[PDB]
């Protein structure tokens, strides 16, 4: 068969980025159960925007909300690893 | 000593409400230090008694028991206007003084 094209290919490659992320969400917001109010917070508030961004394709949401998750996901893996 | 406060991150600008940041504090070893942040608008509603390292100056200083930035009528009133007593075997002594305070100018 032909090759994809120019643009499906990175559009999906940036879906599938997304949709790591959002498998471990259910983790991570429940990670911060224990955490500071902070997290949970930034958490919740972080996670609507990746859900929504999946669901509605757009490249701009889609690419914020990647660097906005994995930013709180960073915060919440160096707060696990102070807090022993 | 030097006692100095300063933000551990280098970017970052204006963090976000419950945000996590590094406080740096840089000064002489052996030494204990003690914290407090408040908000800037408890000081717009009252700024006054505010403490400082200058105003420790000032209370030292208040404390002084010398009286005159120098020299004076003689040898004796040079020890006594700086706030020393002298006294020696041959009977040249500073002048007596029984009063903590110092002589009030008069203005």
């Amino acid at each position: 068969t032909s090759l994809p094209t120019s643009n499906e290919y990175q559009n999906e490659k940036l879906a599938n980025e997304l949709k790591s992320l959002l498998d471990e969400l259910n983790v991570n917001e429940l990670a911060t159960g224990s955490l500071n109010t902070y997290y949970k917070r930034t958490i919740k508030i972080s996670g609507q925007k990746a859900m929504y961004a999946l669901k509605s394709k757009d490249f701009k949401k889609m690419s914020e909300a990647k660097y906005q998750l994995q930013k709180i996901y960073n915060e919440i893996d160096e707060a696990l690893k102070s807090k022993y | 000593g030097s006692l100095v406060v300063k933000s551990g991150q280098s970017e970052d600008r204006q963090p976000v409400p419950g945000q996590q940041m590094t406080l740096k504090i840089e000064g002489d070893h052996g030494a204990r230090v003690v914290l407090v942040a408040v908000d800037k608008g408890v000081f717009v509603l009252n700024k006054k008694n505010k403490l400082t390292q200058s105003k420790i100056w000032d209370v030292v200083e208040k404390a002084d028991i010398g009286c005159t930035p120098g020299s004076g009528k003689d040898y004796a009133g040079v020890f006594s206007d700086a706030g020393l007593t002298f006294t020696s075997s041959s009977g040249q002594q500073t002048a007596q003084r029984a009063e903590l305070q110092c002589p009030q100018p008069a203005a």
